[PDB]
């Protein structure tokens, strides 16, 4: 029937106060909440921060709430929620938050005879986290996501999950292009101000660099500039106006690397694993153009000498660079 | 005690309405308008704005508001000014206003026995203004910022400047941050701008900006001079350097080349003849003019060596010669108008 | 539009070991997610495990907490279901099936669209 | 008449309620939807999204407003809607929507006196949708949109389409530049959450690649360099010092469309199509240098091996190449 | 008077319906428009939109508003638009518009004892508008702006405008730089969807582009490396390894216009007219560096066949690039 | 109970007035402030600001809100706030600001039966400072923050901080990559606009640049370049065509360093101090050229005077660039 | 300006299949979507079907589906009117039209600004 | 996973100086703040100071205001308490601790996870 249920909304709507929690004076109230996950959109290396969007639901229980001539469980418009008491919720980590108002502003309202209370939510969170980029970009990033009361203390509001293996899925619907995800881990913790204890859950999870693409990027050009500093051994010294064009091209081209490279990678003080890597490469091509330095001073005191060099070159070049290899791809991995 | 005030309050917000200004079908009411620049902001050449931060300020008189208290001057809170009557004010050239209301709406009311009304806001105005950049980067231009009573004619309702019509604006000290530009002074006027609805009240406070010229000589000028004197100086080198100036005379037309490339990265989109510009050809034109200079002797030297002798000597006493005057003649063009 | 077919039957005595198998075709890059049941001999079927399409994670039910490790090919576009410690309870019908990206939870047989004729599988005492 | 209508209204709304859906407690509503599209925007391969401007509309029949004595189908002004009762609608792979609110909020209300109720929207809608770029550029996106009700179950409420031949025009007003509309396909579902069975209507179309642009961009420069990386077989070898200037500049010229051809390109770590093809491309200008690289260590030997290599060069170059074109517009199309 | 005007307020208000629109029954009422144009900021071929900032007016006559008792014209604060009707307008090809709320909203009320209500706005507004790129950049683009209503079928509400050569003015205000302003034109239509007839006026306006800038950036570049591709003509050939040095450079300075004159200009995928341009200036030096390769290979046949080919080169490269201009700049102009 | 708090509340807000602040005519209110600051997110030097992100906490002491009865400090929910007064204030150096909305409104009330009133808040604030860049980059930068009451004088309103070793905390999670914290300060004036005199209290701190990553960027270019305008004088002549070949590409690498990292530079008018440092590198490596320019006019005069050039020259520019550095890097440190 | 030309149609037995063919001159950008009509001798306008301007989308009747097709191509800016199935209650002057841009529901006569006129097909058994 | 070890303490007469050392090993950046502590035999234990993880900034109790000075390390990455002006007050066992990025306070000692067996630091 229609009758029963508007009257019996206005039963519990008459004399309800909004400005307290329930059982103000007795014990705390005992909140569950629940996360389910849609989307990551995007990770940020420039602004150390990302994108998601949640669903977000919490559990109570308010004895001023309590039908009983109903044996349905009832469902009611968002716009009740403005009437209610709903417990303060914020993240912490984030920048920039909101609630998706497409149609309506979307929350849910669900009612139980004993008092059990649902609330969702729809969010979409830019939250922040720190990186670490020693190591970068064979690197695990561990961003994290902590959710706290704002008010209350301890003594009233008690956070808790609904369950370990629970309470956190939509797992295996993220899907970055550039990272991969690892493990999960759900916290409770008392974390303590100035003002007084208060309760907090966090999610943390891992990310995982896909190293199959820098490869393409950065090792390939790297790789073969060291080979064509390897020519003007097998090239005779005829072309010494020519030889030089090679050194200076090879040097030339490891600036461009060394800036044009540099035009899609984010700004850390500190020096990146790459960094090393490229301080290497550019080494043995600014070596290799004084390979001829050495030719040019003493050519003209003997060939001999200037005969035995290239004998002495490629048994160096080809061995010190694949020595610099295995301390690098081995120190890392 | 709290409590006289508010019956004095409340009992004057009796039969008051909000949707009718004073001395409606009688005389027309004068309104008090101060500004107070606190920050004025940066200036983007591409879209032809500004940024301005004001405290402004109105205040005008009221016949409903008299009462008879003991403290004459009443500090209140913003929101009874949704409860009470304020006159608008657009900008002709406002594209974008904050009014911000960060921990409160910054607004105050303020009240005297008269009935004289203090009421201002702190905005953030992106305003507009027109260029005409004839002469980059030598200019001297005014934008301006008009503003103007909406939806009331003359006879009803008169802008005034607050103090006499020299002390009415004031500029802050240090809150000019004209990187780009540097301030000259101010110009205060009123108008009647007659549009189709009818014939309103304007108030105008001008502007004159003028560019800090000291960046752009080393910023653009000086490797235009430096590859020009890289190519006049080239010419005491050697006749007899047959595969190597072959090399040189090209490079210096590709970074004359790749510093117009630079010159035009950060130059705005115009449709004009910008004397940057017509800077830069003269100074692309002589490595391009030079150039044959070098050039005629691959025909040349072969065929007759003398006449090399009349004409590349007298190269050496021409093009520094020229490239000389034309400086000259340039920056007497620009910097006295 | 996408069809499926698995592999790897038998009978072990309790408690050994065993492994499956499932093949793909066509336009799978609509369908991310792959999952396995049982239709029980009296029963209807209760959700084992999931695989995401990276293959990163791998998400179980409460009875095959760390009892079953089951992983991932992109290449061959396969899914291997490594079973061990076998258990008598577990003579079923192990269907292959795909999930649509934006298509709900992850436990229920209705949310599935294409479905592999699965083996029998017995274990003996 | 005025006077009828006033006093009709307000029986229409004294002790209505706003927070219950009607025929709560019997049988579910019934609504049906319909959208009329009129732009869509811009494809973002970068941010995987696509942005589109519709016209929404929707159906439902509620018995608690049913006039009688006015002939007349009704027309209201869009402030009665926060008077009324709407389903909750929101949409599931969006990342950013609003409604216009030019001079007023675009909505609807028109009535009906058996209780029809019609309402109309005006959204523009950011939908992310995932992208397979294997084939880019030769590719087909299929990308969605998909429609959900937020608070209540199937067992309230029930979305259907207006005809499979209908509820959704405005197809030939799309113009995008960049891509192409094939087909349109409408799906009803019961997408089943953790809380309880919901129902969806899903909205799919093809988008096919305009590939008569990218043979400008990317391969008219990749097929001159390697007709001018033949240069050098009908080049005498007495320019020695001069053919490498050749062979230097085209290894070059691969790089520079390596990097700066890849400006104007998204980013993923897998390998596009059109990688394999500059891999490919790249290779053979590499070889074309190790053509002469050959010649300079046994012309000294004899020039007669030398004299036979442009007889084995330029039958070899030229097949294998267009072979290597016959592999690739093949394995595709 | 101040008592007078009060209670006369009240009295139209007091049981005024703000849902209904007058004559509600009768007759359609019969809207008159009327623009004022401030100014047009920018136009983005990139987005294919322009942003402009106008006065927007309205009339209509209710007869639920007649005062009586006073000779004056009246005017009210804004606030009363909240309390009264107003028709809904919306502009159809926008993509995101708002209100100026600068100190307050920016919107006038006037009254008249008739009932002549008068509503102004301010609004800015960024329209999109298809633009053909086939005749660029020697094109005419005609962007309009359509206003309709949109809960009303053509039997309630009556769009007209105030005169042909009235109600759009502020026209010589227009300050493009880019471009400039031709012609303007007004409709009046009947469109039908599927609801019902809908009215709308329409605002429409050419738009010419400036001509004389892109010389000085694209064609000028153009008109010289021509020139510079002459060079080699007058050079005689002692200097071989020198002639192509000039070759290589002019081929690679198109490569440059082809790409970093590419970073100034929108991205379509069909032909411009300056594409046939550069595609015509490409050919030449292109052929310009194929005089130098059958010069090589006959030159040790005879330099009597390589003495006559500058009688044959400066004939016709003088005069088949000039008659090229002459194709060009007709075809269009 | 419930039943004692409820009554006891409204009797707190009935006829309690929102428009005057407590004690009118009195003395004037001794509100006291406190800042808990979570993180700065970035440092724009293109636009001179910088967006941290702050705890902000009020008290004052209201003798209108005074409960007897209840032994327990108070706690309220967030909506009471618009039924309350607060002190107006405002942030004078900011650009942009917001409260976080994420699912209430960040903000707290906590009460006490003397009627001390505590007021929580979470605000994102971009706030401008000037930056003087002479020493860039070795500078030191003072951002401050200032905070203000807006509509009441001092003869109402009395800022205070609470302790200078106190209100201040979170110091030591400010992670910023490029710069370092070192001190702060607090201050309490009186400013006096032309209305009258205003309290403010003020938040300042130094700003000190990580040097050690520009030498990675800036110096170790310029520091090579130099050696590699070093290798002509051990260059026997008989290279005189290829000598040049190094001296054009050392005056072109610096017009690139001047051009492509200045790229990733900030744009002011007046000199920064690396620009007078390349400034000094392009000198050198211009006269280094102007080493062979004299050489090859007075060589054929006699090769003795060329055979003391690079006596004179090789003990030159190892000096005037090594005093060079003495000069740069003690006038600055 | 934009000015059409109908041409290509004659008289047809019951059970053939003719094809007609729509020819245009003007400013043809901002009329994107052109359509077709039939008009009955004793009954009013009708609309058939219409065609997108890149010419990849189409739009059909739901009567007179299944017996012709439309398909355009930018050559002399022409589009096609194809034949199958034959029925003789269709003897109908046809029309060639197009439409502005924003110009309203595809379905409806008055919506279209420039009407082509020209040949009728008469056709019987 | 961080395990730390403590070593500098012992048996110093009034008037002293020393350093203690709390041995930073196994991963860092998940854990920058830290802070030293004290405890009296009877008394409950309290809080001394705490350093920001780049060095940049101290932190430090009102009692031993200007008294107490830590180190900081890039290269080893572990902390030292260097000082002067002892005082007999200050008997008290002492310990290193380290936080999260987010877990409050610093003066508070149940917010810090790790705990390394401390050195007897005796006044003498």
């Amino acid at each position: 029937n229609m009758s029963f249920v508007k009257e019996t909304v206005d039963k519990l709507l008459k004399g309800y106060d909004i400005r307290l929690r329930p059982d103000f004076g007795g014990p705390p109230v005992c909140v569950g909440m629940n996360i389910d996950i849609a989307s990551i959109d995007m990770v940020s290396e420039v602004n150390m921060d990302y994108t998601l969007t949640m669903y977000f639901q919490q559990y109570w229980r308010d004895k001023r709430l309590a039908y009983s001539g109903i044996p349905l469980n009832l469902t009611l418009d968002n716009r009740v929620a403005d009437q209610l008491w709903v417990p303060d919720t914020y993240f912490l980590n984030d920048k920039k938050s909101f609630v998706h108002g497409v149609t309506v502003k979307n929350r849910m309202i669900r009612l139980h005879p004993d008092g059990t209370v649902l609330y969702g939510l729809r969010i979409t969170t830019t939250a922040a986290c720190m990186m670490d980029l020693r190591r970068y970009p064979l690197d695990e990033q561990n961003c994290t996501l902590e959710i706290e009361s704002y008010g209350y203390t301890t003594d009233d509001i008690e956070f808790y999950w609904r369950g370990g293996d629970k309470a956190v899925t939509g797992v295996e619907r993220i899907e970055l292009p550039q990272f991969s995800i690892v493990e999960h881990r759900l916290v409770s913790r008392n974390v303590v101000f100035a003002t007084g204890a208060y309760p907090r859950l966090s999610l943390s999870f891992r990310l995982k660099r896909n190293i199959g693409y820098f490869i393409l990027q950065t090792y390939m050009p790297s790789i073969l500039i060291t080979i064509l500093s390897w020519v003007s051994f097998w090239i005779n010294y005829d072309a010494s106006a020519a030889r030089v064009a090679l050194g200076i091209t090879t040097v030339l081209t490891m600036t461009t690397i060394n800036t044009h490279l540099r035009e899609t990678l984010p700004k850390i003080p500190y020096v990146k694993a790459i960094d090393m890597y490229l301080m290497g490469c550019f080494v043995f091509v600014f070596l290799a153009l004084l390979e001829y330095a050495f030719v040019n001073y003493i050519f003209f005191s003997q060939p001999a000498r200037a005969a035995a060099i290239d004998r002495w070159s490629r048994i160096v070049f080809p061995f010190t660079f694949s020595l610099f290899n295995l301390v690098y791809w081995l120190y890392y991995v | 005690n709290i409590t006289i005030f508010t019956r004095i309050l409340d009992g004057l917000l009796d039969g008051y309405d909000n949707r009718l200004r004073p001395g409606l079908g009688e005389r027309i009411t004068q309104v008090r308008t101060d500004i107070y620049v606190t920050s004025f902001g940066p200036v983007s050449d591409t879209e032809m704005e500004y940024t301005i931060d004001v405290f402004f300020r109105q205040s005008w008189k009221d016949e409903r508001l008299r009462f008879k208290g003991p403290m004459q001057r009443l500090p209140l809170n913003n929101l009874l000014a949704s409860k009470i009557w304020t006159p608008d004010t657009f900008f002709h050239n406002g594209k974008k206003s904050i009014a911000h209301n960060m921990t409160t709406p910054n607004k105050l009311l303020r009240l005297e026995d008269d009935g004289t009304l203090l009421y201002t806001m702190r905005l953030t105005i992106s305003a507009e203004c027109p260029m005409q950049l004839e002469d980059f980067p030598m200019d001297a231009h005014a934008c301006p910022l008009k503003f103007g009573s909406y939806a009331y004619p003359n006879s009803e309702v008169v802008y005034v400047w607050t103090n006499g019509s020299t002390k009415s604006v004031v500029v802050a000290e240090d809150g000019s941050r004209l990187n780009q530009y540097h301030l000259m002074g101010q110009t205060v006027g009123t108008e009647n701008i007659s549009t189709s609805t009818g014939e309103y009240t304007i108030m105008t406070a001008h502007f004159h900006l003028k560019r800090k010229i000291g960046y752009f000589v080393i910023q653009t000028y000086l490797p235009c001079i430096m590859t020009v004197i890289l190519s006049q100086v080239s010419f005491w080198l050697n006749r007899e350097s047959v595969p190597a100036r072959t090399v040189f005379g090209v490079t210096t037309v590709l970074t004359m080349t790749t510093l117009s490339i630079s010159a035009r990265n950060s130059l705005p989109k115009v449709a004009y003849a910008t004397a940057m510009d017509w800077f830069i050809a003269v100074c692309y034109a002589f490595v391009f003019s030079a150039l044959i200079e070098f050039a005629t002797v691959n025909y040349f030297t072969k065929s007759q060596p003398a006449r090399a002798a009349k004409i590349d000597k007298m190269s050496r006493i021409v093009f520094p010669v020229l490239f000389g005057t034309f400086n000259l003649v340039y920056w007497a063009t620009y910097l006295n108008r | 539009q996408v069809q499926l077919q698995e592999s790897g039957g038998g009978l072990v005595q309790a408690g050994g070991s065993l492994r499956l198998s499932c093949a793909a075709s066509g336009h799978t890059f609509n369908y991310p997610i792959m999952g396995w049941f049982r239709q029980a001999p009296g029963k209807e079927r209760e959700f084992v495990g999931a695989i995401s399409w990276s293959g990163g994670s791998t998400s179980y039910a409460d009875s095959v907490k760390d009892r079953f490790t089951i992983s991932r090919d992109n290449a061959k576009n396969t899914v291997y279901l490594e079973m061990n410690n076998l258990k008598p309870e577990d003579t079923a019908v192990y269907y292959c099936a795909a999930k649509g990206r934006y298509s709900g939870g992850l436990y229920y047989p209705t949310n599935y669209d294409y479905w592999g004729q699965g083996t029998q599988v017995t274990v003996s005492s």
